[PDB]
């Protein structure tokens, strides 16, 4: 949960960058995909919580 | 020589010519540096811009942020540094020549 | 390179700013080459002016 609490605003802030042109999409769609990785991991953990 | 030899004359209305070839390029000089001044400075300012935008933002960093202000408020310095560059050289390319800043007979 | 969003704007912001001043800095050159060769120029003394030596 934290992981996406981080890497989400991670890729929240990413996003800013590419916002501002500070990033091109590379790094967002990596980021946007590194962050739905995350949201990959946790759902099985909740799985696994169950 | 422009003037009509005494005629009277207003001030600083320059009657005579200098060549200009050696300084006018050195006012370029100095033109040129200004620009390379501005240049290098006005990135810095779409930098701080862009960086203002990510203030609050994550990656801020005030301390970072507050790196390229410097920049900013450091190259606009140098903007200012050489905008003078290019004035000594002006007042050293039009100064030539006209005149003793009193209008009078020539 | 931006034809793509494949740098950042900043990035080819950065690039441009050399490319602008480079420029000037060759500006400042040029200006400095014709300085000696108009020396140069100074040498050869040319008669400002026509009329019998």
């Amino acid at each position: 949960q934290a992981q996406k609490e981080a890497i989400y605003r991670q890729l929240d802030q990413t996003t800013q960058r590419f916002n501002v042109g500070l990033v091109a999409i590379t790094d967002v769609q990596n980021a946007r995909a590194q962050y739905d990785t995350v949201l990959a991991n946790e759902v099985t953990a909740r799985n696994n919580l169950d | 020589r422009n003037f009509k030899e005494g005629s009277d004359i207003e001030a600083g209305v320059s009657l005579y010519q200098i060549d200009p070839a050696t300084y006018q390029a050195t006012y370029d000089s100095a033109k040129g540096d200004l620009a390379k001044a501005q240049a290098a400075a006005n990135i810095a300012q779409l930098t701080v811009n862009r960086y203002q935008k990510l203030l609050g933002t994550q990656y801020i960093s005030k301390q970072e942020y507050d790196q390229a202000l410097a920049d900013a408020q450091q190259a606009n310095a140098a903007v200012t540094a050489a905008k003078a560059a290019v004035e000594t050289a002006r007042i050293n390319l039009a100064y030539t020549k006209v005149t003793s800043p009193i209008s009078g007979r020539i």
